[PDB]
C-alpha cells in the first residue's frame, strides 16, 4: 500500500549528501537506490546553504523510498 | 569509516550536533536511543562518546 520495511532518521549537510555512510548503509541494507536518494536530497536542499537538514527516509518492500526534510 | 556513538536522540542532543559537524562528522543517524555520528577517523571531542570502526557494507 506500500508495505514499509524501514524508516531512517538522519541529519545531513544541505546539498552535500554522498553515497558514503550513513546514507549508503542505512538505505542500501534495504535496497533503496542510494544515488537516487543522494541526488534527490541534494536537489531538495542545495539552495539552503550551510545548513544541517533533518531528513526521514521511508523504505518500502519494493525498494522504493519517500522522504521528508525539515527546514533547516 | 568510524562512528561516534552517543546515547540520546537527535532532539535531546541538538545543542552539540553543530559541533560534531564542525569536528568533521559527515552525517548523523539516529538508531534506537543513540545518535551515530560518522567520521573518516576519530577526532578530539569532549563528550565521551564511543568510537567504533564500521565497514561500508550489513
Amino acid at each position: 500500500m506500500k508495505k514499509v520495511v524501514a524508516v531512517v532518521k538522519l541529519q545531513l549537510p544541505a546539498g552535500k549528501a554522498t553515497p558514503a555512510p550513513p546514507v549508503g548503509p542505512a538505505l542500501g541494507q534495504h535496497g533503496a537506490n542510494i544515488m537516487e536518494f543522494v541526488k534527490a536530497f541534494n536537489a531538495a536542499t542545495a539552495n539552503m546553504g550551510d545548513a544541517i537538514v533533518p531528513v526521514e527516509i521511508t523504505i518500502y518492500a519494493d525498494r522504493s523510498f519517500t522522504f521528508v526534510t525539515k527546514t533547516p | 569509516m568510524w562512528v561516534y556513538r552517543l546515547k540520546g536522540t537527535l532532539e535531546a542532543l541538538d545543542p552539540i550536533l553543530p559541533g560534531l559537524f564542525d569536528g568533521g562528522a559527515r552525517g548523523l543517524w539516529e538508531r534506537e536511543g543513540e545518535v551515530w555520528a560518522f567520521f573518516p577517523a576519530p577526532v578530539d571531542l569532549p563528550y565521551e562518546g564511543v568510537w567504533e570502526e564500521v565497514g561500508d557494507e550489513w
